[PDB]
RNA sequence: GCCGAAGUCCUUCGGUUAAAGUUCUAAUUGGGACUCCCUGCGUAGCAGGUGGAAGAGGGUAGCAAUAACAGGUCCGUGAUGCCCUUUAGAUGCUCUGGGCUGCACGCGUGCUACAAUGUUAGGACAAUAGGAGCGAGCCUGAGAGGGUGCGCUACUCUUAUAAUCCCUAACGUAGUUGGGAUUGACGUUUGUAAUCAGCGUCAUGAACCAGGAAUCCCUUGUAAAUGUGUGUCAACAACGCA
C-alpha cells in the first residue's frame, strides 16, 4: 500500500480503488460524460485507478474542470450555459451546485411564480398527475 | 444588483425589442417570430399609457385576458390585471419577472388545503 | 469437412468479419487515408447511446465497416447507413425503441473517401469504385495467409 | 455482511501466484477472489501478465468467461 | 401500336371471374395476342358493443380486393370494341404503354 | 355562424364527423370513410365489408 | 456416422450405461438416437406422454437451465453455458463430462414423496430424472445469482460433487430432507 | 446435370442447386463455414458428417430469424443431395435412410406455425388479468 | 448467354424488352384424411401403430337455438314517447380564458427495475400493415432538428439493413458502469396558443437486495422474453387491434 486511497480534492473526497472517471463522478457537477471527457481531454487513461494520479497529475484535471471553456471543449456540453444574470457559459461545481441552485429554487418563491409554490410545498412541478401516484 | 444576461435595467429598455429577442429564451423567441402582431400591440401600447400618467404611487391596473404573453422590460413596474378564468388577478412587475410567461402569476388553481376523512 | 472455394487466394467475401474488419481498421492508420476529424472525439456515435466509444480510436473501424458494408450490399445510401448503425434506447420508464445514428460522423467518413477515390457516387447510394474494391483483396490476401 | 476483498496486488503476493496457480489445472479469475482476498479486475490483468512471460496458457478463449491452465512444451 | 394493359378489379370473386372470362373471351374474335397481381384485406377492427358497457370483444370487417391483370398489342380499332362486360361492382381501367 | 376560431387540424371540423352521425364521438378516419363507428356498423354490409 | 461426438469434442461410446445401474438407465436417453453433434433441436417432444424420453439427455438440461423470466427462451445461450461446464468438467478432472454426468442425474432425485395426513408413495423412473436436473438447476442459478463467479464454473461446482455423492451439492442435500420427510409421514 | 429444390422452416425459405462440380457448398456467395457462431457451424453440417464429392451445391435464402434460416438450409443441402441421386435409386434410398434414422427434419420439414392473436389478451391463449371484488 | 469491375485459369458481385422457363414469389380451379388400413379392448365407438404434408372435430377462428335479465346505452343517430327549456340576462349557438390533468390518502389494469444467464462500448437475420399522404438521393448541425422535394394512384417507388440471440473487449457483488425517478438550465419541432405536449444536450443520481396475508393466466410454435406496424393523431403510447 504505497497508493492512497480516499483522496482529498475540490473540497470532496473522491474514492481510490475506483477507475478515475467514476472517482470524478463522486464531485457534484462533474457525471459520467463530462467526467471521461475531462480525462480524454487531460488527457490521460480513464482506466487507471484514482489510487496512483500522482499530484502533478491531479493539478491538471482541477484547471480542467474550472476553466472547460477555455480547455478545448464545445460548451455545449456544460452545466449551466448562458446564464441570465452573467450572460455567460460556464459550468457549476462541488459545494457550489448545491448553495447556487438553492437561489435559483428561492427566486421564484420571491416571484411567486407557479414552480415557486411547488418547490415551497413540497409537491410536483413539471405537470405530472398527483391523483394515485407519489405519496 | 441585477442583470438579466450581464446587462443592466435601463440599457435593456434603450435597445428596444429586436436585439433583446435575440437573447431571450428559445421557447420564447419563437412566439415573437410566429403570432405576434396587433393583440400583442395593443398591450403595450396600453402599459405606455398607464405608466406616462405617473409620481410616487403606482398607476391603474391594465386587465387583459390573454396570458401568454413574454413580459419585456419594457413594461417592468406595471399593473396587470391577469384573468384566470375568473378574476383579473394584479401583479405589479418585478425586474425578476423578466423573461417569462405572463400566465405564471395568475394560478389558475387554489391550493388546496384537504379535510377531513371521508 | 468445411466449405471450400475455388480460386486459390483470398477475397474479401471469404475471411471472416470480425477479423478483416479490423485489419482494414489497421490499414487506414498506418497509410493515413481517411484521418480522424478533429471537430469530433467527445461525439456520441448516436443520440440513444450513453456514453463515448471506448477505443479512441474507434473512427477508422468505423470507416472500415462502412467500406466493407458497401462491399456487401453494392449500394450503400447515408439515411441506410444511419438506420443501421442505431440500436435500442435503454435508459427511460417506457417500453425501448429503434433510434437512428448519428449522420454527421458517417457523412464526415463517405466524403473522407470520396477524396482518396476508394468509393464514388453513383445513383441509389455510393458504390466502390475500382480502386475501392482492389484495397478490400489486398487486405483479405493480407489476412488470408495470416 | 460487506465482503470486502482488495484492489491492490502487494509484491509478496505476486511471489505465491508465481508457484501455485501453474499447479492448478484449470482455474480462471473467479478463483483466484476466493483465495487470495482480491477483486476479480485485477485477477483478470495478473493472469493475463503471467500469459504474455510464460507459463500459462487460456484453455478458452471464449468471450464472457475465461479459464487458464498450466504450459506443456 | 401502343400495347395496351387492362386492369381489372373487384369486390367479389364471382363477379369478376364473368367479366375475365368475356374479355379473354374477346380477343379470340379479334385474335388479338394475349399476355393475378396480389389481393387486398382491408381489416377494419371495431369495438362491436356501442356503450363501454359488457366484456371487450371485436368484429373484424374484412373487405377484399381481387385484382387481375390483361394485356396485349392492339391497334386502337380493335380495342374500343373490346372494353364496351358492364357487371357490378367490377372496375377495368385502360393503362397504354 | 362561420365560426371563427380556426380548425384547420382539429377534432370538431365539420370534415372530421360521421357523416351519417353529425357528431364525432367513435371515428373511423382510415380510407377516407369518415364515419361515426355506431353509424358504422348499422351500415357496413352495404358498403361491401363482411365477417370472416 | 462414426465418430458421433458432442461439442465436436466428446464421444459417447464411453458412459458404461449397462455399468451404471440397474432400473433408472432407461429413461435416461443416452441410447445411440439421442445422441448428437450438438444438443439444439427442433424439439416435437411435448405432443404425447412419454416422447420426452427419445430426446436427447444433454438438451433436457439445457431447457431446464432456462429461467427465470429473462432468460426464459434463449436456448442458444444455454448450449454456451453447458459447453463450458463440459470443458471445465472434462479438463480438471480428466474423465469426459458424459460419464459423470450421467452419475450426477442418478443420485439427485428421490426415491420416494410425500402425495397429499401424508402418505409416502414411490416414483417412476421418468419422475427422477425430471427432479434430477430441476434441483441441480435450482442449485446453480440461486448459487450464482449475486455471486461474483461466472454460472458455467457454478454449474460445475454443483454437477461434480452429484456424481461423487457430498452433502456440498444443493442437489443431493435437498434429497436427504425429502426422503426423511417420506420416511416420517410414512 | 442439375436439381433446384427447397427447405423450409417457420417462415424461413432456402432454395439450393446442385450442379457437377468438385465438392464446393455455398450459402448466398460464400462457403458454410462462414456461419460464425461454433453451434449453427456443426448444425448446417449434419447433413454432410453423414453423408457429394462431385456434387456442386450453391444456396440463397430468405426469411425467419437467425436460427429457423439455418433449419431451412440443412433441408436445402440433404434434400438436393437425395434429389441428385434420384434424378441422375437403390443407393438413393440407402443414403435417404440415414437421414430419417438421424432426424425427421432434414427431409419433411414442420408445418407448425404461429397462432393468431386474439382479443381480450396480449397475445393468442394468455388473457390478461381478473380482479374481483 | 452477353457487357462491365475486382480475382486476376474460372471464384464472387452489378446490369441487361435476350433465349428458355417456374424451385422460391403472386392466386384462381381442383386433388388430399375416411377411424380407410393393421393389432388390442367394448354393435355405437375407443386405445396404440404403420404409412403420411397432415391423424383423430388436421390447427385457429367466424356463424350460433329457444327462454329471460326492470344488467348497459335517451352523452351515436333525421330511433323515440312524455316531462321542461326557448321570459333571447336562453338548457339554442358561438368568441376569449379556465376546468375535466386539481392531492393528507384507499383500490383495478399496466410499465421499468432490483443485475454478472448482466449492463456499457465496438463489431456482425423477419412478418403483417398503411401511404396524392409516403416522402428518394445529396448537402447543413454534437444532437434533436433544418433545407432541397426523386419515385409511387403501389408485389414496381416509400415508411424499411428490426430487436432478444451471436462474436471481441471493459466492469467485479457494492445501492456499484445495477436502477433512471425527481429537479436546474440551455438547444428545438408541432400548433392561433407549450401556461400541464414530445424530442435533444449537459448536470441532479431517489425508492428498490425478489416483495406478508392473499390472488391471476397458461397445454405447443402455447407461456415467457423480444421488437415492428396499425387505431386514435397537427403534436403526444407505458393503451387497444394485429
Amino acid at each position: 500500500a504505497a497508493f492512497r486511497d480516499m483522496v482529498r480534492m475540490l473540497s470532496t473526497n473522491v474514492d481510490g480503488r475506483r477507475p478515475l472517471y467514476l472517482a470524478l463522478t463522486n464531485i457534484s457537477g462533474i457525471g459520467r460524460r463530462f467526467a471521461y471527457a475531462v480525462v480524454r481531454r487531460a488527457g490521460l487513461d480513464p482506466l487507471r485507478r484514482a489510487g496512483t494520479l500522482t499530484p502533478k497529475e491531479e493539478e491538471l484535471i482541477v484547471s480542467i474542470i474550472q476553466n472547460p471553456t477555455e480547455h478545448q471543449i464545445p460548451v455545449w456540453m456544460l452545466n449551466r450555459r448562458f446564464d441570465r444574470a452573467t450572460g455567460q457559459n460556464t459550468h457549476w461545481v462541488a459545494t457550489d451546485l448545491g448553495a447556487n441552485i438553492r437561489a435559483e429554487i428561492e427566486r421564484m418563491k420571491k416571484m411567486r411564480m407557479k414552480r415557486g409554490i411547488r418547490h415551497g410545498l413540497g409537491l410536483k412541478v413539471r405537470g405530472q398527475c398527483t391523483k394515485s401516484t407519489g405519496r | 444588483n441585477y442583470t438579466y444576461r450581464g446587462k443592466t435595467l435601463d440599457d435593456l429598455r434603450a435597445m428596444e425589442l429586436k436585439d433583446f429577442v435575440e437573447l431571450l429564451p428559445t421557447k420564447r423567441r419563437r412566439f415573437i417570430s410566429r403570432s405576434f402582431d396587433l393583440k400583442h400591440v395593443h398591450l403595450i401600447e396600453k402599459l405606455k399609457k398607464a405608466r406616462q400618467a405617473v409620481a410616487g404611487v403606482r398607476p391603474p391596473v391594465v386587465k387583459t385576458h390573454l396570458r401568454h404573453m413574454v413580459i419585456l422590460p419594457e413594461f417592468v413596474d406595471n399593473v396587470i390585471g391577469i384573468y384566470d378564468g375568473h378574476v383579473f388577478f394584479e401583479v405589479q412587475i418585478k425586474p425578476e419577472m423578466i423573461g417569462h410567461v405572463l400566465a405564471d402569476f395568475a394560478p389558475s388553481k387554489k391550493v388546496v388545503k384537504h379535510s377531513k376523512a371521508g | 469437412i468445411g466449405g471450400k472455394t475455388g480460386h486459390k487466394g483470398f477475397q474479401a467475401r471469404e475471411i471472416s468479419a470480425d477479423v478483416f474488419v479490423n485489419a482494414l481498421a489497421k490499414h487506414f492508420q498506418e497509410n493515413r487515408i481517411v484521418k480522424p476529424p478533429e471537430w469530433a472525439d467527445l461525439v456520441k456515435t448516436a443520440a440513444l447511446k450513453q456514453m463515448a466509444p471506448s477505443n479512441q480510436n474507434w473512427f477508422y473501424t468505423r470507416a472500415a465497416a462502412v467500406i466493407r458494408q458497401i462491399y456487401m450490399h453494392h449500394d450503400a445510401s447515408l439515411s441506410g447507413l444511419s438506420f443501421h448503425y442505431g440500436a435500442n434506447l435503454k435508459a427511460v420508464t417506457m417500453p425501448k425503441h429503434h433510434h437512428n445514428a448519428s449522420r454527421k460522423v458517417i457523412r464526415s467518413i463517405l466524403q473522407q473517401l470520396e477524396k482518396s477515390d476508394l468509393v464514388k457516387v453513383g445513383e441509389k447510394g455510393r458504390q466502390l469504385t475500382p480502386k475501392g474494391q482492389r484495397l478490400l483483396d489486398q487486405v483479405a490476401t493480407s489476412c488470408g495467409k495470416k | 455482511e460487506k465482503r470486502e476483498w482488495a484492489v491492490i496486488i502487494t509484491p509478496e503476493q505476486a511471489a505465491d501466484m508465481v508457484k501455485s496457480v501453474p499447479k492448478n489445472k484449470v482455474i480462471s479469475a473467479g478463483k483466484l477472489a476466493e483465495r487470495y482476498k482480491i477483486s476479480l479486475t485485477c485477477a483478470r490483468k495478473a493472469l493475463e501478465a503471467l500469459t504474455a512471460e510464460g507459463k500459462i496458457v487460456p484453455v478458452i478463449n471464449g468471450h464472457d468467461l475465461k479459464c487458464y491452465g498450466p504450459h506443456p512444451d | 401500336v401502343q400495347k395496351i394493359r387492362l386492369t381489372i378489379t373487384s369486390s367479389k370473386l364471382p363477379n369478376l371471374q364473368r367479366v375475365v372470362g368475356n374479355l379473354m373471351g374477346k380477343l379470340k374474335k379479334g385474335n388479338l395476342e394475349v399476355r393475378p397481381m396480389p389481393r387486398r384485406r382491408l381489416r377494419i377492427t371495431t369495438r362491436r358493443a356501442p356503450c363501454g358497457n359488457g366484456t371487450e370483444t371485436y368484429d373484424h370487417f374484412e373487405l377484399r380486393i381481387y385484382k387481375r391483370v390483361i394485356d396485349f398489342q392492339g391497334t386502337a380499332e380493335a380495342v374500343k370494341q373490346v372494353t364496351q362486360a358492364l357487371e357490378p361492382d367490377v372496375h377495368v381501367e385502360v393503362s397504354v404503354i | 355562424f362561420v365560426p371563427k376560431h380556426p380548425r384547420d387540424n382539429a377534432k370538431g371540423s365539420v370534415e372530421r364527423s360521421c357523416r351519417i352521425c353529425g357528431k364525432r364521438r367513435g371515428v373511423i378516419r382510415q380510407y377516407r370513410l369518415n364515419i361515426c363507428r355506431r353509424c358504422f356498423r348499422e351500415r357496413a354490409e352495404l358498403l361491401g365489408f363482411k365477417k370472416y | 456416422m462414426e465418430g458421433v461426438k458432442l461439442f465436436g469434442k466428446y464421444d459417447y461410446s464411453d458412459v458404461d450405461f449397462s455399468q451404471l445401474d440397474p432400473a433408472l438407465v432407461d429413461y435416461i436417453s443416452v441410447h445411440e438416437k439421442q445422441h448428437v453433434m450438438v444438443p439444439h433441436t427442433a424439439g416435437r417432444y411435448v405432443h404425447k406422454r412419454f416422447q420426452k424420453v427419445s430426446c436427447p439427455l444433454v438438451e433436457r438440461l439445457c431447457n431446464h437451465l432456462m429461467s427465470r423470466g429473462r432468460n426464459t427462451g434463449k436456448k442458444l445461450l444455454a448450449i454456451r453455458i453447458v459447453e463450458h461446464a463440459f470443458d471445465i468438467i472434462a479438463l480438471s478432472t480428466g474423465q469426459n463430462p458424459i460419464v459423470t454426468f450421467v452419475k450426477g442425474v442418478q443420485y439427485c432425485g428421490a426415491r420416494e414423496d410425500s402425495t397429499r395426513r401424508r402418505q409416502a408413495c414411490d416414483v417412476s423412473p421418468l419422475r427422477r430424472i425430471d427432479q434430477a436436473l430441476s434441483l441441480i438447476t435450482e442449485g446453480v442459478r440461486k448459487a450464482a445469482f449475486r455471486s461474483s463467479r461466472n454460472i458455467a464454473e457454478c454449474l460445475a461446482d454443483e454437477l461434480i460433487a452429484a456424481s461423487n455423492n457430498d452433502q456440498t451439492s444443493y442437489a443431493c442435500r435437498k434429497k436427504d430432507e425429502l426422503e426423511r420427510i417420506a420416511k416420517s409421514n410414512r | 446435370k442439375s436439381v433446384q429444390v427447397f427447405g423450409r422452416k417457420k417462415t424461413a425459405t432456402a432454395v439450393a442447386y446442385c450442379c457437377e462440380g468438385s465438392g464446393l457448398i455455398k450459402l448466398n456467395g460464400t462457403p458454410i463455414n462462414m456461419v460464425s457462431s461454433e453451434t449453427l457451424r456443426a448444425k448446417i453440417l449434419e447433413p454432410l458428417q453423414l453423408i457429394w464429392g462431385n456434387l456442386d451445391i450453391r444456396v440463397r435464402v430468405h426469411g425467419g430469424g437467425h436460427v429457423a434460416q439455418v433449419y431451412a438450409i440443412r433441408q436445402a443441402v440433404a434434400k438436393a443431395i437425395v434429389a441428385y441421386y434420384q434424378k441422375y435409386e437403390a443407393t438413393k434410398t440407402e443414403i435417404k435412410n440415414t437421414l430419417l434414422g438421424y432426424d425427421r427434419t432434414l427431409l419433411v420439414a414442420d408445418p407448425r406455425r404461429m397462432e393468431p392473436k386474439k382479443f381480450g389478451g396480449q397475445g393468442a391463449r394468455v388473457r390478461r388479468q381478473m380482479s374481483y371484488r
